[PDB]
């Protein structure tokens, strides 16, 4: 749910 | 297959100044570090590096590499990919940013090949979307055919790599699956192929993140192969400070990353004639930017440390010193002591400077  | 030595640089960027902050790189780096140490790698693990610090660290890594040596780079944090070149983005990158603010993985690879490494492994835990602001078109020299290069990308070109929002100490998706395969005694390509299939079962990321493997490794080399930091991981020794009034204070030091150290203090002796005494640390070098509201906590957890109460002595006060690579001079701080004598009314205050030099990566 959180991109890099 | 044999290694002459096995060396790894792991970098995890989280505290971005101008970009969305990340959380899991901390745990991902910590856990990969320990797994690699089980496989007999010399590991340098570093968190929250600026562009200048990332290049310094790669330079140090490259020094450790020589003919036949296995070298492995793991990077967890923001990244992008333009025109076949992958870039790692440092925590001080401007917004927008471009290739000049970042490290190009292909440059690192080229430098490693010149050391005649026996194996080059890149595990890139980062997004691989294009950077529209970066219109540099720098063609690098064609790499030599050394048939010993393996890339494991957390995601595919033009896709994102993920970690789980609000998930405490959970790994990013790549490490979540890599962690359960890394110790297998199998050619590194086969190992990664297995991780790819494990990830293909992760419901959360299907259609958005899949491992990509690229390899020209033509020998059956593995991270487990037999081998047939030195000045980079020096920790100050525990010390027992005796104050004038007789109180003695134990000061201990623990490494959490190559650039993060935990100090903890406890009263080891309080003379009978003293009724109460507290000891705390203060006046750390300004470079380390320690906030005193974050120091001298009753638990390692309260300092933002990955370390928990069971990996460190109990009943101390703990202080987290991150960013040790910024330490220009000597790590000098003050151990303060407050105490009171039986029968007296005045709170007495003594202090003592302590100098432990340049610990861990600060050593340069």
């Amino acid at each position: 749910v959180r991109p890099r | 297959m044999l290694a002459k030595d096995k060396v790894a640089l792991l970098i995890g960027n989280m505290n971005y100044r101008e970009h969305p902050k990340l959380k899991a790189p901390l745990v991902d780096v910590y856990e990969l570090t320990n797994l690699l140490r089980q496989l007999d790698f010399k590991v340098v693990s570093l968190l929250d590096l600026t562009e200048y610090e990332m290049r310094n660290a790669v330079d140090e890594f490259l020094l450790l590499l020589d003919k036949g040596v296995y070298g492995l780079l793991y990077y967890a944090g923001h990244g992008y990919e333009n025109f076949g070149n992958s870039f790692m983005v440092p925590v001080d990158a401007p917004n927008p940013y471009r290739s000049e603010n970042c490290l190009c993985v292909q440059n690192i690879l080229k430098l490693m090949q010149e050391k005649e490494t026996g194996l080059n492994v890149f595990l890139l835990d980062m997004c691989r979307k294009r950077n529209d602001y970066d219109d540099t078109i720098p063609i690098l020299d064609a790499l030599k055919v050394t048939a010993n290069i393996v890339f494991g990308y957390a995601t595919c070109q033009g896709a994102e790599a993920f970690e789980i929002q609000h998930s405490g100490l959970a790994n990013g998706i790549f490490m979540k699956f890599l962690k359960d395969r890394l110790l297998e005694d199998k050619k590194i390509t086969v190992l990664l192929d297995e991780v790819a299939e494990d990830m293909g079962k992760c419901h959360l990321t299907k259609g958005k993140q899949a491992l990509e493997i690229r390899s020209s490794l033509s020998e059956k080399r593995a991270l487990t192969d037999p081998i047939q930091w030195a000045k980079a991981h020096e920790l100050p020794e525990s010390m027992c400070l005796k104050f004038d009034c007789g109180v003695q204070i134990q000061l201990g030091f623990a490494a959490e990353f190559s650039n993060v150290m935990i100090i903890y203090t406890s009263i080891v002796y309080k003379p009978p004639e003293i009724i109460m005494c507290d000891a705390y640390v203060t006046d750390f070098p300004l470079d380390l930017d320690i906030d005193p509201k974050d120091a001298n906590k009753g638990t390692p957890e309260e300092t933002g440390s990955y370390l928990v109460s069971k990996d460190l002595p109990k009943h101390c006060l703990y202080t987290r010193l991150s960013s040790l690579q910024k330490l220009k001079e000597h790590l000098v701080f003050t151990v303060c002591l407050s105490y009171q004598y039986s029968g007296l009314e005045d709170t007495v205050e003594d202090k003592q400077e302590v100098n432990v030099g340049k610990p861990l990566i600060a050593k340069l």
